């Protein structure tokens, strides 16, 4: 298995993941 | 082998307009930290009037010139080493001259405050005609870059009936197909509309109409910049990580998809204008979302090949194989820090893509944060790489282990200076400061982003300082004596490739078919709303406000 | 190993491929939702309604900037709002809390940007158009307005201010 493609794309996840639901935060606490 | 020579001269003019467009970043900085040191610059450079001159300069200069010329580079020259072929000269030395020409022109107007537009010019903003007519005689230089490919994948398919594209030759056709589409919006508002309007002909300009035709070109100028550098990432850079490209249909995928979804998005820069209907927004959110599946793909393939070239190199363990990589070649590192630092960079983006949680964001600092990830630094650094491997190939002239470990300097310092700089715009941009403003002359309006303004400061000096260095290291590698024919005479490091399946490469080669349907989407995603918008046209009268 | 290197990279490579296009369905289904609430109101309308930017300071409802602000429902009000080199008027823009607003807003002019800061109003101004965005303020107090586009040298020190009142 390519372990290290794997946890590039986990880092890449979790780096979306925080920016979109971080914003989705904001957003809400904006409206 | 004068196409060598012409690609040179391609490289070393893209490269002028990165530096000089470079010198203005680190004032700007400065002043995302609430620094003015524009008295200074004026000093030094007493023809620059205002922060936004500076600005304008910085914008056209690093994000239109640097970059196209750069694209033109590699996607001519790439494809033709790879077929072994010579590319119409007497074409490609035009190109060169348009560009040139273009860039003395519209160069003029600017150098004399005649044109503190920005990049983007935005109507009424009003311009001088030369700033218009030199941008369009730059842009052009490009159709007759993509006929110059067209040919030679034509001349090369003849030769080879009933043979697949080869890849970089793949890349560079549904590329080249690409940008010819993306780039008709801008035409059309420069011809229909600028010129015209600053040539006198015409009283006004309707805002909203010159916001859409420039959108249609403005998003896929984007991937018109990046895929030069990811043809480079995907066919390069696995070699001289030690290894090879996991897949060459996944890269022909990647580009494919570019191809098809690059051009009908860009309602996605409009998200906060009036008149677009919301409906259309959201399909062109849907669009935008699918647009960064390349990405995501291209992800993956690149970093299994590099995990792949690193396993070779007899790297073990979870991290043992990016530890074991060719850490100590310029070459193979700068694209791999660019990369590094796309990964917030896409996710800022896939942020601005959503329609409503672009309202958040949307004119603040977060977006030069985000795009100093992908171009600043993703693209730049790509190109910066290329001084390692790309010039001994062009000039024979070589690269000394000290001008080596310089340009290990450059390229980590310039990274570094980027991310931070990410983090002070970011922040800064959720606390509300607006992007393209002098804001270090208002020093008590955004009391709450003193943190982030720390990080830009910093990000000012740091990249100050590998700018420099980059200086001096661009001209020892160019004004050096010796000539060894050597490095002329060797191959460029292209990929050897695992190996594919033929049915889904043989599909992806239908070349006319994916560019007819990319064409169609375009109609789709634009037809609908050009048509009542210039149905409605309310044209208005110019300003020069500074 | 190369042989077994391929597929296997190939294999996951799929599942990525599949996880990375659940996750951005995801964000279209939240996208969607957001669009189905009063949140949404900050979109603006998609609606052309063009006006002459040369005569809108002499004539209509941005003529009088005292009277921008009009009660159009029984918990709504319309208020007309100028965004020009360099400042916004009516100056304040006063409200009552609670109440929806529906901000209408032009240039006479080049185009400015209109960034409510702390609310999600952030709607760009153009000359021959009128921008409409609703928003209801749910807090009393001063917010400034913000200019994010760029419109002159008068750009980084083009405020305004809205006033809620309880
Ligand atoms: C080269 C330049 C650019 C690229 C590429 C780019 C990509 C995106 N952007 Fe963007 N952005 C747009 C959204 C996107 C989306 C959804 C993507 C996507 O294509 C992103 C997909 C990318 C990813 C999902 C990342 C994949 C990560 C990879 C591939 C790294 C892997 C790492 C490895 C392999 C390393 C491993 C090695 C080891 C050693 C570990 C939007 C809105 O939807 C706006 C308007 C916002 C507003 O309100 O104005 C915005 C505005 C801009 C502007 C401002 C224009 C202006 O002046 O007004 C510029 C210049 C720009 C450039 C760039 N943009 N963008
Ligand atoms: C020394 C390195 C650099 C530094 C310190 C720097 C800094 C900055 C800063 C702080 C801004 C925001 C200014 C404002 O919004 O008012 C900016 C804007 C911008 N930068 Fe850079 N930059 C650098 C290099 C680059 C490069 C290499 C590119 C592209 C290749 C680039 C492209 C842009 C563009 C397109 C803008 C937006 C201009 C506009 O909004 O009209 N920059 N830069
Ligand atoms: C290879 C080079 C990489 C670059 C690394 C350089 C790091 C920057 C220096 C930090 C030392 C701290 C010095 C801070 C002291 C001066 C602060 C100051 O007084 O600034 C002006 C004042 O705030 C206006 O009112
Ligand atoms: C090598 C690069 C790989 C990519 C990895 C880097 C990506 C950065 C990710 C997250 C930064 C977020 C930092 C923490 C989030 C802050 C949330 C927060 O504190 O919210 C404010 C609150 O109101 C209190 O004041
Ligand atoms: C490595 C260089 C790249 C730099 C990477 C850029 C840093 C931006 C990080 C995260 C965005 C996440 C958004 C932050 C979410 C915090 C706010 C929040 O949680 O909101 C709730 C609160 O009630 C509201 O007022
Ligand atoms: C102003 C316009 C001048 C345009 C000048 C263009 C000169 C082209 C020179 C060139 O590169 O072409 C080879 C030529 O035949 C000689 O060596
Ligand atoms: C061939 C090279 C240049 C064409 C010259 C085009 C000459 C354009 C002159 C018209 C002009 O300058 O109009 C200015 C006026 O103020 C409107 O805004
Ligand atoms: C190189 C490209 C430069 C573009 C210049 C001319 C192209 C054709 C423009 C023809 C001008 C038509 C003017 C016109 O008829 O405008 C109507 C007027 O606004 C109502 O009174
Ligand atoms: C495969 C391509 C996908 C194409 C299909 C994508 C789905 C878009 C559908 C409906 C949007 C409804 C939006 C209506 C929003 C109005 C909000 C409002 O009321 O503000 C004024
Ligand atoms: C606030 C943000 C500013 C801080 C910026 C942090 C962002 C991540 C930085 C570096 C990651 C690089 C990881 C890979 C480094 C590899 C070098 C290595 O592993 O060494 C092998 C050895 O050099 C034999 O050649
Ligand atoms: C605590 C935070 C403080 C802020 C950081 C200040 C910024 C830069 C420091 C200088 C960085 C120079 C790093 C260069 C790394 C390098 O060149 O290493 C090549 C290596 O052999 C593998 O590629
Ligand atoms: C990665 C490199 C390290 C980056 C930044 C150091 C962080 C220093 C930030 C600390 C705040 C400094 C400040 O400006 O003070 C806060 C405020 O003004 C109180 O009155
Ligand atoms: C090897 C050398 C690496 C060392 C590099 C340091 C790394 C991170 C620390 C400090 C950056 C400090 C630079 C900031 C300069 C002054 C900032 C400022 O202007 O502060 C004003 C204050 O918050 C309101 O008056
Ligand atoms: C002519 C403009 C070219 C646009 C279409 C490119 C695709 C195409 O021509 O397909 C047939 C090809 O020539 C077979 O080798
Ligand atoms: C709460 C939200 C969840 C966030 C948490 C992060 C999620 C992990 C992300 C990506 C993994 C993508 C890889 C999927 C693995 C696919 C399995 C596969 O393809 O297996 C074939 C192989 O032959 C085996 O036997
Ligand atoms: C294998 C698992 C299959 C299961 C797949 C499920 C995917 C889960 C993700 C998101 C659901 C979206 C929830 C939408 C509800 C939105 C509510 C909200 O965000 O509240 C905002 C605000 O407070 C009100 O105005
Ligand atoms: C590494 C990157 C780290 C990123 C760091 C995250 C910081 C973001 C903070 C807040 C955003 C939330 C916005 C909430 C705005 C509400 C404030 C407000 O309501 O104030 C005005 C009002 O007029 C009073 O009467
Ligand atoms: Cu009005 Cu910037
Ligand atoms: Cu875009």
């Amino acid at each position: 298995k390519p372990k290290g493609a794997l946890a590039v794309i986990l880092v890449l996840t979790l780096t979306i993941l925080v920016f979109w639901l971080g914003v989705y935060a904001v957003f809400f606490a904006r409206g | 082998y004068p196409e060598k020579k012409a690609t040179l001269y391609f490289l070393v003019l893209g490269f002028l307009a990165l530096i000089v467009g470079s010198l203005f970043g680190p004032f700007q900085a400065l002043n995302y930290g609430n620094v003015d040191a524009y008295p200074l610059l004026k000093r030094l450079l007493p023809f620059v009037q205002s922060y936004y001159q500076g600005l304008t300069l910085h914008g056209v200069l690093n994000a239109i010139v640097f970059t196209q010329l750069f694209a033109q580079a590699i996607m001519v020259y790439l494809p033709a080493r790879e077929l072994n072929m010579r590319p119409n000269m007497g074409l490609m030395w035009l190109s060169w001259w348009m560009a040139f020409i273009g860039l003395v022109v519209a160069a003029l107007p600017l150098l004399a405050n005649e044109a503190t537009v920005l990049y983007t010019f935005y109507p009424p903003l009003k311009g001088h005609w030369a700033f218009y007519l030199g941008a369009s005689v730059f842009v052009l230089s490009t159709w007759v870059s993509i006929y110059i490919v067209l040919d030679l994948w034509r001349r090369w398919k003849a030769a080879n009936p009933g043979k697949v594209t080869p890849l970089v030759t793949y890349m560079a056709v549904v590329f080249w197909l690409m940008w010819f589409l993306a780039s008709l919006g801008l035409v059309l508002e420069f011809v229909l509309f600028l010129l015209p309007w600053s040539f006198g002909l015409v009283e006004g300009v309707d805002p909203l109409v010159a916001r859409t035709l420039f959108w249609w070109t403005g998003h896929p100028i984007v991937y018109f910049w990046l895929l030069p550098a990811y043809a480079i990432i995907y066919t390069i850079l696995p070699k001289q990580a030690g290894g090879k490209l996991v897949s060459d249909p996944m890269a022909r995928l990647a580009f494919l998809l570019f191809l098809l979804l690059s051009t009908p998005v860009g309602f996605h820069h409009q998200f906060a204008d009036p008149g677009i209907d919301p409906t259309w927004k959201m399909i062109h959110s849907v669009l935008t979302l699918f647009v960064a599946v390349p990405s995501l793909m291209t992800a993956f393939t690149v970093a299994a090949s590099l995990e792949f070239a690193g396993r070779l190199r007899g790297g073990r363990g979870l991290f043992g194989w990016i530890r074991a990589l060719p850490w100590d070649n310029p070459a193979f590192v700068a694209p791999v820090l660019g990369l590094l630092g796309f990964i917030p960079g896409g996710a800022g983006g896939i942020v601005n893509a959503s329609f409503t949680l672009d309202y958040v964001v949307h004119n603040t600092a977060w977006v030069p944060g985000h795009f100093h990830l992908q171009v600043a630094s993703l693209v730049t650094l790509t190109a910066m790489g290329s001084l390692y491997w790309l010039l001994p190939n062009l000039t024979g002239k070589p690269i000394s282990d000290a001008q080596r470990r310089l340009g290990l300097a450059v390229v980590w310092l310039w990274f570094l200076g980027m991310m931070i700089m990410a983090v002070g715009l970011h922040w800064a941009g959720l606390l509300n400061v607006p992007r393209r403003a002098y804001i270090a002359q208002v020093p008590d309006a955004y009391p709450h982003a003193a943190v982030p303004m720390v990080f830009n400061v910093l990000a000012g000096i740091v990249l100050l300082v590998a700018l420099l260095l980059f200086i001096y290291g661009l001209f020892s590698v160019l004004l050096s004596r010796e000539r060894k024919p050597e490095l002329a005479e060797a191959p460029l490091p292209f990929a050897e490739v695992i190996s594919e399946d033929r049915r889904l490469v043989l599909a992806m080669d239908r070349i006319g078919f994916w560019f007819a349907v990319a064409a169609i989407l375009v109609v789709l995603a634009y037809g609908p709303t050009l048509v009542q918008l210039f149905g409605h046209l309310n044209p208005v009268p110019g300003w020069r406000l500074w | 190993d190369e042989h077994k290197a391929h597929k296997a990279i190939l294999a996951y490579e799929k599942g990525w491929l599949a996880f990375s296009l659940a996750m951005l369905f995801v964000f279209i289904a939240l996208i969607a939702y957001t669009l189905a609430t009063h949140t949404a109101g900050v979109i603006p309308a998609g609606k052309l309604e063009r006006v002459d930017p040369t005569t809108v300071r002499q004539e209509g409802p941005w003529a009088d900037p005292a009277q921008a602000v009009v009660q159009t429902g029984p918990n709504q009000y319309t208020v007309y709002v100028l965004a020009f080199a360099f400042g916004y008027q009516p100056n304040p823009i006063e409200v009552p809390q609670g109440a929806e607003i529906v901000f209408k807003i032009t240039s006479p002019d080049v185009i400015h940007g209109f960034h409510v800061e702390g609310t999600n109003i952030n709607v760009e101004v153009l000359p021959g158009e009128v921008s409409t965005v609703r928003y209801t303020f749910k807090r009393p107090g001063e917010y400034r307005i913000i200019c994010n586009q760029y419109c002159g040298l008068g750009h980084q020190n083009m405020f305004g201010t809205i006033v809620v009142k309880e």
